């Protein structure tokens, strides 16, 4: 029904950001909310059809546009930290909501970093005691917290026996620009892990800079990328 | 702030019933809608309530409306682990396209798994590439994990692990430290851990 | 459409020179309903003028009633002065008891 | 007896608007409700009819929400149908000796465009086609439709019937007409237009004619019924005669408040004397 692009985005203060909504429902009314903790959805801009656009309750900083029945973009001419949020567009006559877009605006791109990923091998003591073996994944030193983490077994993504924290955690809670870390667990049977033929791979998708982002700094460009760590089974 | 939701966060044993409150002062109040929000995804409608004293049912979902008291409750019968989401109350001020929707900040419902046999233990794990972590695991969800009161030491939150292959479930939390002299034995001694907890010697 | 007002001035009782009376100014058939009505004795405004609430007829056009307490003479003049969007200059209609 | 609630709503731009209304039973004003005001004001001591302090409060609040609601709706309808805007709304019921019938007519920039008929809004024949969509939007509201129907079908007739027994007195009051004569130049060379002023009568029905003893004059013209501030009426009947043919004419006024005793004003003692008390310098004469 309702599609949104992009799903993750990272901006600088003063940059341009377009957020795209699309609907095949053929409704007339399209809306743009933003979600922040302790708030409930808040209307920025809304629309009654092609070529029409309207101010919501909080439209400051945002121009919208409705080229056609189908598409409703929210445009951020001069991005600002305040505009870090999750945005939802909805269609309908009441409503049907898109899967959301997560945007960060940062003072400076200087502190953006990809994650470092590491797999930790199941403890011997755990194998003897429980007949089960837990690998543990660890994504570290990344900024900002836009990461998706998956577990891959023998070249196919698993869901059974997988765990990932609800939240990343600050590597330095006191500092405001702190880097983040996210853990994840995969537990399987000892005998499954004891098989050397089996392959295990932890995959973290990180969202950073894109094609047309100026990077003058020395280190490698922290583009939107995938970082992986991996392990094989063992009889010991 | 016309739509307020209660309680803020709820926690239920997997199998039990949960109750969610909604109080609004929106005028007029044409209808009230309950939405579910799966963390990471968008809102999805569960039910709408229209009449002055309405009561609906969507299978396991059941809701009630009282305009005279400006109040609605959502009940969940036989909660599942799937139900761990945010539940959002929205009130509509007209019966047509011209209306404004009024959103509650939501209720965060955490559905804890039941574990009839725990195996409290803390294991040391070593990195496949040439550094270690501490895994606290198989405790019951009557234990909470405190976050490190130490500068260089990191501790995560409770996470629920479902091996649907055997219908076996367990809770776990990872701690690690940049510091060298970091024993796993004293890693979660920021939390209250069970008397049975298995601390294997690494030496 | 923007309908132009019609003004009507008439007394409540038979006019008797030197006897207390009330002067009615009935304004009708105008659009839009925003209007300004003053009543004048010898070309100057009157301190106390009572207005009725506004209404409209079955033909949708607005009417209103302005009245003031006055005593007529052989020499004294009385008029009703209306400002409204359909007129470039304010209209003035003098009282003519003979009408 | 026709009972009408009359609503005047003005929309100057996006942010400025006001709405004012008044209520008429017959030709008597029963209520007024100004934008400046929170509540509906009575203009008669019996304007509540036979409803109780509770019943009226509920009906009032019902209206109080409406007025706020109607306001935002129209502003939104305008954003949909891409100022200044005037809306006029007339609603009530005409009471028959039974039995009755209802109406809710809406006018836009002075023209009659929409009615509430049956269970919904509809555009009146010959209406503009842009209104189709706003009506489609407005008809999707079951809640308004329900409350509007009760208002028209049950609530309005049951209220008015309350007024007709409560205002038994003020409706059936009688006020005697008072007449006087005068004349003005005709538009025709050497003719005279004669005026018979009739004032301060209630109820409205009245019979004024120029007579020549037997034969009532066929050139007698009846003017418009003009209102007085004190809920009485004013009428003049005029007659054009060639100058010097005024002699022998008489104005005759028949009204229910007198009984059988008419006012017969003759052109010429009584007359002469009253014409002396209304002399003036004739500036300005039209
Ligand atoms: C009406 C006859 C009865 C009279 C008897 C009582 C006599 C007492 C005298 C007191 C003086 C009264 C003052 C005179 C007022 C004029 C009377 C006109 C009557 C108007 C009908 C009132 C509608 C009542 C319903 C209402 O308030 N609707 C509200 C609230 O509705 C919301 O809340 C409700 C509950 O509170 C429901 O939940 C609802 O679903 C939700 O949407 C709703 O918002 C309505 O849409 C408002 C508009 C209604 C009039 C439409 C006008 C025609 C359209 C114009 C088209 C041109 C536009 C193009 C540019
Ligand atoms: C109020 O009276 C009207 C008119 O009798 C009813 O509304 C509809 O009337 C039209 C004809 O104008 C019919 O075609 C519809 O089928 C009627 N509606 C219904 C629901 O049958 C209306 O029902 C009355 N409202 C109430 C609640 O008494
Ligand atoms: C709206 O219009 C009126 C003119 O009747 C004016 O007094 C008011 O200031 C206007 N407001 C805006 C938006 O300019
Ligand atoms: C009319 O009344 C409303 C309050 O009911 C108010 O907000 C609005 O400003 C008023 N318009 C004016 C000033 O005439």
């Amino acid at each position: 029904a309702v599609t949104q692009s992009p799903r993750n985005k990272v901006a600088v203060t003063g940059g341009k950001v377009t957020l795209s909504c699309n609907q095949t429902n053929n409704h007339n009314n399209m809306y743009w909310y933003r979600q922040d903790t302790g708030h409930g959805l808040r209307l920025i801009h809304y629309s009654y059809g092609a070529g029409s656009t309207e101010k919501g309750d909080i439209p400051d900083g945002y121009k919208a546009s409705r080229p056609s029945q189908e598409n409703f973009s929210l445009i951020l001419e001069l991005a600002t930290p305040s505009q870090t949020s999750v945005y939802f567009c909805a269609s309908g006559d009441a409503q049907f909501f898109g899967p959301g877009t997560r945007l960060t605006v940062l003072e400076d791109l200087k502190n953006v970093f990809p994650p470092e990923v590491a797999v930790f091998e199941p403890s011997e003591a755990e194998i003897s005691h429980t007949q089960k073996a837990t690998l543990v994944c660890l994504a570290t030193g990344f900024y900002p917290d836009h990461v998706e983490l998956s577990w891959w077994v023998n070249g196919k993504e698993v869901h059974s026996g997988v765990c990932t924290d609800p939240q990343p955690l600050k590597e330095q809670p006191a500092l405001n620009d702190s880097r983040y870390a996210l853990s994840s667990r995969l537990r399987v049977s000892a005998t499954f892990w004891q098989n050397p033929r089996n392959h295990f791979r932890c995959q973290v998708q990180f969202y950073g800079l894109s094609e047309n982002d100026e990077w003058t700094q020395d280190r490698a460009k922290p583009v939107t990328q995938i970082v992986s760590a991996e392990a094989w089974g063992r009889a010991d | 702030t016309q739509v307020e939701q209660s309680p803020q966060s709820l926690v239920v044993r997997q199998g039990e019933n949960s109750v969610l409150q909604c109080n609004y002062s929106v005028t007029p109040d044409n209808h009230l809608r309950w939405f579910k929000q799966d963390t990471g995804k968008g809102l999805v409608s569960l039910t709408v309530l229209v009449d002055q004293k309405d009561k609906t049912s969507n299978g396991r979902y059941s809701a009630t409306l009282d305009k005279d008291a400006k109040h609605s409750t959502l009940h969940i019968t036989a909660t599942l682990l799937d139900d761990t989401a945010t539940y959002i109350c929205v009130v509509g001020d007209r019966g047509s396209a011209l209306g404004r929707l009024h959103f509650g900040a939501g209720t965060q419902l955490i559905v804890i798994p039941d574990i009839q046999n725990p195996d409290p233990a803390v294991y040391q794990l070593r990195d496949s590439k040439s550094k270690s972590v501490c895994l606290f695991t198989d405790f019951d969800s009557q234990t909470n994990v405190s976050q490190s009161k130490d500068s260089d030491v990191y501790i995560t939150d409770k996470c629920v692990l479902d091996m649907r292959s055997m219908d076996f479930k367990s809770n776990s939390a990872v701690a690690w430290s940049n510091k060298s002299d970091f024993a796993c034995a004293n890693a979660f001694n920021n939390s209250i851990i069970p008397e049975d907890t298995f601390f294997p010697s690494p030496e | 459409i923007q309908k132009t007002p019609q003004i009507q001035v008439y007394s409540r009782h038979p006019p008797e020179n030197g006897k207390p009376n009330i002067l009615n100014c009935y304004v009708t058939q105008f659009h839009p309903p925003h209007i300004e009505i003053q009543m004048l004795k010898n070309g100057k405004k009157i301190p106390k003028v009572e207005m009725s609430d506004m209404s409209f007829s079955k033909d949708w056009s607005f009417y209103i009633l302005a009245h003031t307490e006055f005593t007529p003479t052989e020499t004294d003049t009385y008029a009703c002065r209306v400002k409204h969007a359909s007129m470039a200059e304010p209209k003035t209609v003098y009282w003519d008891r003979d009408m | 007896y026709t009972f009408r609630c009359l609503q005047m709503s003005s929309f100057a731009n996006r942010s400025w608007s006001r709405t004012d209304s008044v209520v008429w039973l017959g030709d008597l004003q029963t209520h007024r409700w100004s934008n400046d005001s929170a509540t509906i004001s009575f203009t008669k001591p019996w304007s509540q009819g036979k409803l109780s302090n509770q019943q009226w409060e509920k009906l009032q609040h019902m209206f109080q929400v409406y007025r706020v609601s109607f306001t935002r709706d129209i502003q939104e309808l305008v954003k949909m149908m891409s100022y200044p805007i005037e809306i006029q709304l007339s609603a009530g019921c005409e009471m028959y000796p039974g039995a009755s019938e209802s109406f809710l007519h809406v006018a836009f920039q002075g023209k009659y465009v929409v009615r509430f008929w049956g269970t919904s809004w509809q555009t009146v024949p010959g209406a503009p086609s842009w209104l189709d969509l706003p009506i489609k939007v407005l008809n999707a509201d079951q809640g308004t439709s329900a409350t509007v129907q009760m208002l028209l079908n049950d609530t309005c007739p049951l209220f008015v019937r309350g007024l007709l027994e409560a205002g038994k007195s003020d409706l059936e009051k009688q006020e005697k007409p008072v007449a006087w004569l005068s004349s003005v130049p005709s538009s025709a060379h050497g003719h005279r237009q004669l005026v018979c002023h009739v004032s301060g009568f209630y109820p409205k029905p009245v019979w004024v004619m120029w007579m020549r003893g037997d034969q009532e004059q066929q050139g007698t013209h009846r003017g418009d019924f003009l209102p007085n501030a004190d809920e009485t009426w004013y009428l003049q009947a005029t007659l054009d005669v060639e100058a010097g043919e005024e002699a022998g004419l008489a104005c005759r006024v028949k009204h229910s408040s007198l009984g059988g005793q008419d006012i017969i004003l003759y052109w010429g003692l009584h007359h002469i004397l009253d014409a002396q008390k209304m002399v003036w310098n004739h500036r300005h004469h039209h």
